């Protein structure tokens, strides 16, 4: 029983002494502020938890405190989205017509004529419409009336109260050992089987006796007020058995393996429901039923107390073979030793898993009523593209924290990680080389058609009508999976969506979902994908390999993470730093986020949203002008820029006058942005030099002394105001677009 | 729908043969621990037979799959 | 009550975003009470 | 030790004889993490509401003032919601509350026992044993009455009749 | 201690509390005892304005079982600090007895509710026919 539970027993008094010493948690800042750069550093440095401590267990009993109370906020902030729907909101409304009435759970104050922005969503409702698409998870976990939401509010709050308790428990009472937390087997044993597993198969439960029922009365017709309360689905078998009628058999198909006879409610149908335009729930319940048994099955492969199951530092130290030196060898002890070898990785993978939850819930609407409603349906690809996007790129930013701090090279001699750095020019020169001719072979195309169309010259552009750059790989595998249903899956009644082909699946005569076809616009702007990922690779990868040192300066590990240059010699080192690195990947990052919605925007207006009429031919948002207009730069410019930008700016005196004030709000922030990021820390101190002298001439100098900032918090400050600009244009800009033509 | 069967001695049978090559096979190749008199305990016997239900119901669905049940 | 809390209550942060809410929040109710006065009335 | 009130349970060790009326009696252990003054002070304050509740109840059946409708107390508790009086009710309280956080405050800088508020104006404790003795009868009662308290109210509501006249009726 | 018959032919003590186990075992004789006996009861004689299993949702209806296990809860919660504060730190003969008949008890149930599955009766209701 190696595994155990060990814990200190009130390490930490709660006091409020150290909340009145601003700083106490370092020896630099502790002893109070001299000059303004104080009071930057204090907020700069504070959850830099390994720069404070030495040891690993208070740094790790400081993380496992700080991971509840964001639990904490995360609970409140989903208990007041449930309780803004309880009571401030048109869902009940929206319930009965889920086709006409616009979700809104945001109301105004009149206050200076604000009111303006409670807009008649619908329902003899005023407010401020809703995207963010909790309406159409409440009809999916089948709510039907704002009691229900309050309980769930109430819930949350309890929640929220529990997890604040458990953070102060478990850092001021009883606080874990280091050899609690380096239980890496015993982690994803419990966060495999316990957390994901039965995560999956009792929300699962949840929706083969609450959601399938109520959702199965909703979508046949029946009133919200009308429908049974979701405990008599629970206790009346005869009354769930008349919807589903495999429920008249009960669990003894589940025991004896004749799971066939429960293909009422556990389907494997595909596509989506006519009437709803979402998924199958039917479906949904199946998927989260086999993922939960192999989430408990994955659960058990690691060893933790009898000798059954393996160990995570054995697989690691056989993978080895003649190209690679010791392997993996090495790479447990990083990650039971180093938090941010951990936050790494799983920032990487969380951000990844982001950027597909973008992809396969816009293609696959798992909600009822959400893939009609567009504007919830651009706001959440959009949403979820730059969480993950962001998280990517603090993967990046803490593998560059880690090796700098946690590499120790005599503990990773001949390894993976060993062999990567020693043939970094390698990497970097071949990445360096794929962007370039990335970079010429996709947006080159376009300033070849740029200068085609503006010469006259047709012909001789790549398009669909002249030369041609068909996505044939991309189409291919479109054909195989509209083939996929009876061929290569089987019992599969539906592909699994319609964007690779098939029907157009109307809902209250607006498009849910039709095939997405491909073209050269398609080739080329994937292409530019591929070129903006590439290239936000390289940034990041480089300042990952060339942490610690570099031809340029022998001894970057040493300067840190975070330093701004190794001055003005060897011809100037300004931004050498590994957070230098992140700062300027985070750029190529909007770039690349940017183009990405940008091009499901105009995509899905020009090609697969609009409304569906007699001969059932679409009338689409743009009018299908992306084939043609998307393969130059100033198609992207006159015919989505300019022609969208149209609803944000004639807003004003409407209930999107306030998109209207964060567009034009946002253009400032983006470039007042610019002030930080060209400018230099220098002209600044003698600027205020100047102006500290004025306050010397009246006597009312400040004894905190003000600095310019530093040379990296100018650097932060303005990456910092630049996406706050330039994504609040984008977020006005595609909202206002979208609430008002979709 | 894939055709599946109700319980029979069949399905039985399937079962307990699914749950013993386990328990053969888990003295042979559990790693961490008289053929099966030597380091038995129960976190061999019951890892064996979760094995025997997860390779049995495997066997038994495929099985009634294809027409042999 | 503490005063160790009460020095918290006075550091900068907690007094600039006190008083400033407080500041903003009489701007507000005047706005309420006494709204559209784009001059002195005179 | 084993606690006094449940024999196979353990003593708390915050719960040591301190306070009147200790019978060991804390499974959930919130004298382990919370402040046992903290803790009495709610304790007699919530006790305290349900005497006056109880009685509250039992005077309004059998009186009402000539000026006030006759009614149920939960029809009084909306009457007095849309009335004006469960607000004045409701201001005079949290006022005298203020000075009660004051009193709480008093309480945790260990200057004031945690429901003393030197509220003698009849003179009925005369010495330590009389006052020992009351107090234990305090908390007795004050307990008793916060069980009472939600059988009054959650009865009306199951049968619509009065605490009065349901034992009366049935 | 009690009850030792040398009976733990597949070893669950090795890996399981013999506190844990004794006291489960214990709480499962006690349940048993009374529902064996309470299933006897019910055909021997019956409480005013009141079969095995079906019984059961026939009861939850009214709220009789929903306030039993109110109240089964309450007492399980103050057991279940008793049992952790167990497990964090002339009269054998009848704790022999207890432990015996409990096991009995447990046989006993499990005996007369398949029993109901078989023919649809209670245990003497079925003995009598
Ligand atoms: C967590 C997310 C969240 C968000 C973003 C909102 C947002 C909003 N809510 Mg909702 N709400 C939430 C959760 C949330 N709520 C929860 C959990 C509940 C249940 C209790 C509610 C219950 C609720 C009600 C009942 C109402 C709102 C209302 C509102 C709106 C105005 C709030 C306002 O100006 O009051 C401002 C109120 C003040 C007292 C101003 C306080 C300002 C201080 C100075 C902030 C300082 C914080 C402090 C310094 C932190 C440090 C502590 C210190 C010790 C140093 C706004 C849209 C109102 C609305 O929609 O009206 C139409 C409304 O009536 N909310
Ligand atoms: C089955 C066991 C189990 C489960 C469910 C979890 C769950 C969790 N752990 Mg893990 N953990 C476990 C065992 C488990 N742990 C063990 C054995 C160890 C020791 C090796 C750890 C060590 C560990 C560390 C070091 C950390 C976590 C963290 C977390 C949280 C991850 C963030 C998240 O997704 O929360 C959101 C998802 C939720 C579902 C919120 C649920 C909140 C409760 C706690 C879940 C369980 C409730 C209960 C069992 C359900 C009752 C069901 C009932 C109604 C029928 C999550 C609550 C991290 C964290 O955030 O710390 C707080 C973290 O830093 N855990
Ligand atoms: C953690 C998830 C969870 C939870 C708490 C429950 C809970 C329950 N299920 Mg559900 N169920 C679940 C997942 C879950 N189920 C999943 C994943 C499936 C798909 C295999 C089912 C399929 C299912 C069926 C088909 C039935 C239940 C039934 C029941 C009830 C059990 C009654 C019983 O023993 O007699 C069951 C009857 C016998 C003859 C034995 C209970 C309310 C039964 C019920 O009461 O229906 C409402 C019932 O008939 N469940
Ligand atoms: C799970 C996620 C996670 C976690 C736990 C951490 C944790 C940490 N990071 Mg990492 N990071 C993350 C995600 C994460 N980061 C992501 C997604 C990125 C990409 C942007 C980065 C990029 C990054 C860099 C580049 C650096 C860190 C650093 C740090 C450390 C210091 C934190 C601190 O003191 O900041 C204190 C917190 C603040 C000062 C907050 C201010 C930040 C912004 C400007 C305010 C937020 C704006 C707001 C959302 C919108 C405003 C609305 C507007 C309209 C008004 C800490 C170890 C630093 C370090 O040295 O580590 C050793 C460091 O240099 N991180
Ligand atoms: C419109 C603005 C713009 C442009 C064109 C570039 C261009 C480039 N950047 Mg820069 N960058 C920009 C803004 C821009 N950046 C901003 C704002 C930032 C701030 C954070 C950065 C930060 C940055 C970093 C940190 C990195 C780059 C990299 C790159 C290169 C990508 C490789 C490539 O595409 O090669 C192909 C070249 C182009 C697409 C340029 C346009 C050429 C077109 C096709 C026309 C060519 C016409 C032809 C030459 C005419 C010849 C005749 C004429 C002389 C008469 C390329 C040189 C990366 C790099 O150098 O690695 C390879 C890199 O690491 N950039
Ligand atoms: C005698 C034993 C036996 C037999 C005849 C089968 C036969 C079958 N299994 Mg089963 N299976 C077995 C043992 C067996 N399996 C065992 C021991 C396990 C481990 C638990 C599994 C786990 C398993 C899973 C998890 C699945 C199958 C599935 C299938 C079927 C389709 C596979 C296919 O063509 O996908 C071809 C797909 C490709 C991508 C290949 C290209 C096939 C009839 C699958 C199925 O559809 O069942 C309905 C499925 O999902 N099997
Ligand atoms: C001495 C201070 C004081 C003052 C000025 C008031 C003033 C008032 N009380 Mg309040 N009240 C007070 C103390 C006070 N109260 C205290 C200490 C309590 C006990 C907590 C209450 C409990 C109370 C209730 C329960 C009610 C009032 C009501 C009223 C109003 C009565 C209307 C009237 O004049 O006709 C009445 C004239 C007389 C009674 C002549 C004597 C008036 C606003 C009533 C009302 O109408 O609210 C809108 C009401 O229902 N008061
Ligand atoms: C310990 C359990 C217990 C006890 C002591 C009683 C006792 C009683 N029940 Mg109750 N009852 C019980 C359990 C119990 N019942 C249960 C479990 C249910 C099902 C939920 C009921 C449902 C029930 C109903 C529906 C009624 C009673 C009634 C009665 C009274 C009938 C008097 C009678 O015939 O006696 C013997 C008397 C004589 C031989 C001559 C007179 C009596 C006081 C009746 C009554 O009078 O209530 C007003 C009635 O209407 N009982
Ligand atoms: C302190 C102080 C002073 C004072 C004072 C004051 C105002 C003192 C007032 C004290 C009061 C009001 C005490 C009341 C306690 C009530 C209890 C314990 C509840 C009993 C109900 C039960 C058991 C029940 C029940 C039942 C249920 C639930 C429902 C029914 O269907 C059935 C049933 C009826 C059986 C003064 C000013 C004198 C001065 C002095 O110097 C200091
Ligand atoms: C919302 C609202 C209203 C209201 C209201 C109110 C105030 C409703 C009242 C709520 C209350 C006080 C509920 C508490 C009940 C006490 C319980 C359950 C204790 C049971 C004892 C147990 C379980 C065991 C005891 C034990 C046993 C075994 C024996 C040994 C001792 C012990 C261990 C203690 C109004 C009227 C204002 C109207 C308004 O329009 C809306
Ligand atoms: C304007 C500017 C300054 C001057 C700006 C300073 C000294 C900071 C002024 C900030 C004031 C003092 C407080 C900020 C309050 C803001 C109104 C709200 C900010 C929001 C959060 C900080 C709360 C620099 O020091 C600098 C340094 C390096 C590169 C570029 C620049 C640069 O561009």
């Amino acid at each position: 029983k190696k595994v155990s539970i060990t814990v200190d027993r009130d390490p930490v008094a709660t006091s409020f002494e150290k909340w009145a010493q601003p700083g106490h948690f370092s020896r630099t800042l502790a002893k109070g502020p001299k000059t303004t750069t104080w009071i930057w550093n204090l907020h700069a440095d504070v959850h830099d938890f390994d720069s404070h401590t030495n040891s690993l267990e208070d740094i790790s009993r400081k993380i496992f405190s700080a991971h509840f109370g964001q639990l904490s906020i995360i609970f409140l902030w989903l208990s007041g989205m449930y309780f803004h729907g309880a009571r401030f909101s048109n869902y009940s409304a929206w319930l009965s017509n889920p086709t006409a009435v616009k979700p809104s759970a945001q109301v105004v104050w009149p206050i200076v004529g604000q009111e303006v922005l409670n807009g008649d969503v619908g329902g003899g409702f005023q407010g401020v419409q809703v995207t963010s698409g909790f309406f159409q998870i409440w009809r999916s976990s089948g709510i039907t009336s704002e009691v229900e939401l309050y309980w769930c509010a109430l819930a949350g709050l309890i929640m929220s109260g529990l997890m604040i308790f458990a953070g102060w428990f478990h850092y001021h009472k009883a606080a874990p050992k280091l050899e609690w937390f380096q239980n890496a087997e015993s982690m994803l044993n419990h966060h495999l089987s316990g957390l994901l597993g039965l995560g999956c198969l009792s929300w699962a439960g949840h929706q083969i006796h609450v959601s399938l029922p109520v959702n199965k009365l909703l979508d046949a017709g029946v009133a919200p007020q009308e429908i049974p309360l979701p405990h008599e689905f629970l206790v009346n078998r005869d009354l769930m058995a008349q919807l589903y009628p495999s429920f008249s058999k009960g669990l003894v198909p589940f025991f004896t393996l004749n799971w066939s006879e429960y293909s009422d409610f556990l389907t494997f149908k595909g596509g989506l429901n006519p009437v709803t335009g979402g998924l199958w729930l039917s479906d949904t319940a199946h998927h989260h039923l086999a993922l939960a048994v192999l989430f408990i099955v994955a659960g058990h492969m690691y060893r933790t107390n009898w000798g059954i199951g393996h160990s995570m530092k054995e697989i690691l130290e056989a993978h080895k073979g003649p190209f690679t030196g010791e392997g993996h060898k090495g790479l447990y002890e990083i990650l039971t030793t180093s938090w941010h070898a951990q936050l790494a990785i799983n920032l990487a993978m969380l951000g990844s898993v982001s950027i597909i939850v973008a992809h396969h819930m816009y293609a696959m609407p798992p909600y009822p009523y959400i893939a009609t409603d567009y504007p919830t349906q651009l706001s959440i690809f959009t949403h979820h593209m730059w969480i993950g996007g962001f998280c990517v790129c603090g993967g990046a930013a803490h593998a560059g924290i880690f090796m700098v701090r946690d590499y120790n090279p005599a503990q990773n001699y001949n390894n993976l990680l060993d062999r990567v750095i020693r043939h970094r020019d390698a990497i970097i020169s071949h990445l360096n080389w794929i962007c370039i001719f990335l970079g010429f072979h996709s947006f080159g195309l376009y300033i070849h058609n740029d200068t085609m169309r503006a010469l006259g010259r047709t012909q001789d552009m790549f398009s669909d009508t002249a030369i041609q750059l068909k996505p044939v790989f991309a189409q291919w595998v479109q054909s195989i999976h509209t083939l996929a249903p009876g061929n290569t899956t089987p019992n599969a009644l539906a592909t699994a969506s319609y964007a690779f082909g098939g029907d157009v699946v109307a809902v209250g005569n607006k498009v849910a979902m039709m095939p997405i076809s491909l073209g050269t616009a398609d080739f080329m702007v994937h292409h530019i994908h591929a070129f903006t990922i590439h290239v936000t690779v390289l940034i990041l990868l480089k300042g990952v390999l060339f942490s610690r040192n570099s031809r340029l300066i022998p001894d970057k590990a040493n300067l840190g993470f975070r330093f701004p240059c190794d001055g003005p010699g060897r011809g100037g080192t300004c931004q050498s730093s590994a957070w230098d690195s992140v700062f300027l990947g985070l750029f190529w990052m909007y770039n690349c986020i940017s183009v990405v919605i940008f091009h499901f925007s105009w995509k899905m207006q020009s090609d697969v949203w609009g409304t569906v009429q007699s001969d059932g031919t679409v009338t689409h948002i743009t009018g299908g002008n992306f084939a043609q207009s998307a393969i130059t730069i100033n198609g992207w410019l006159r015919d989505f820029l300019w022609a969208q930008a149209s609803q944000v700016i004639q807003s004003y005196g409407s209930a999107l006058s306030a998109y209207g004030l964060i567009f034009l709000g946002a253009h400032f922030i983006w470039a007042f942005s610019l002030m930080f990021l060209f400018s230099g820390r220098g002209y600044w101190q003698e600027l205020i030099e100047s102006i500290v002298w004025a306050h010397n001439k009246l006597n009312v100098a400040p004894a905190i002394q003000p600095r310019a900032l530093s040379i990296t918090q100018g650097r932060a400050v303005g990456l910092a105001h630049y996406l706050l600009g330039g994504i609040g244009t984008t977020w006005a800009f595609f909202l206002a677009r979208i609430i008002s033509v979709g | 729908v894939p055709q599946t069967v109700a319980w029979s001695a069949k399905t039985g049978a399937v079962m307990v043969l699914s749950n013993i090559l386990c328990i053969v096979a888990g003295r042979y190749v559990i790693q961490v621990k008289s053929g099966s008199f030597a380091g038995f305990g129960l976190p061999e016997l019951l890892a064996s037979t979760s094995l025997g239900h997860i390779v049995g119901s495997g066997a038994i669905l495929g099985l009634s799959y294809v027409g042999v049940l | 009550m503490d005063s160790n809390f009460l020095k918290y209550l006075s550091t900068a942060p907690v007094l600039f975003t006190v008083w400033l809410s407080f500041t903003a929040s009489f701007i507000i109710e005047a706005n309420r009470f006494f709204p559209d006065m784009l001059y002195f009335p005179m | 030790d084993f606690s006094a009130a449940v024999p196979f349970l353990k003593r708390p060790s915050n719960l040591d004889g301190a306070y009147i009326g200790d019978v060991g009696f804390d499974p959930l252990g919130f004298s382990d993490v919370f402040d046992l003054r903290v803790l009495r002070e709610a304790e007699l304050k919530h006790g305290r509401f349900a005497m006056l509740a109880v009685l509250g109840f039992i005077v309004q059946e059998l009186y009402t003032f000539p000026f006030f409708p006759k009614m149920a107390p939960v029809d009084a508790h909306d009457y007095f919601v849309k009335q004006g009086g469960g607000s004045q009710i409701i201001f005079w309280i949290s006022f005298v509350e203020l000075f009660g956080v004051v009193a709480l405050f008093e309480t945790l800088q260990g200057k004031r026992e945690p429901g003393d508020f030197a509220f003698d104006p009849l003179g009925l404790a005369k010495d330590e044993a009389t006052l020992e003795r009351y107090r234990l009868a305090e908390v007795k009662h004050a307990r008793l009455a916060m069980i009472a308290i939600g059988g009054f109210i959650h009865q009306y509501w199951v049968t619509k009749q009065t605490v009065l006249e349901q034992l009366g009726n049935f | 201690v009690p009850g030792d018959a040398g009976f733990d032919p597949l070893t669950i003590s090795a890996w399981l509390d013999s506190r844990w186990l004794r006291e489960a075992e214990i709480k499962h004789c006690r349940v048993a005892m009374l529902a064996a006996a309470g299933c006897i009861a019910q055909d021997i004689f019956q409480f005013p304005g009141a079969k095995m299993t079906a019984l059961h949702d026939a009861a939850v209806k009214a709220g009789s079982m929903g306030q039993m296990l109110f109240w089964i809860g309450f007492v399980e919660a103050i057991s279940t600090a008793a049992t952790i504060q167990m497990l964090q730190g002339g009269r054998a003969r009848m704790e022999l007895s207890e432990i015996k008949n409990g096991r009995l008890a447990m046989i006993g149930f499990s005996g007369m509710v398949h029993h109901y599955f078989i023919t649809g009766k209670g245990p003497i209701e079925l003995l009598t026919s």
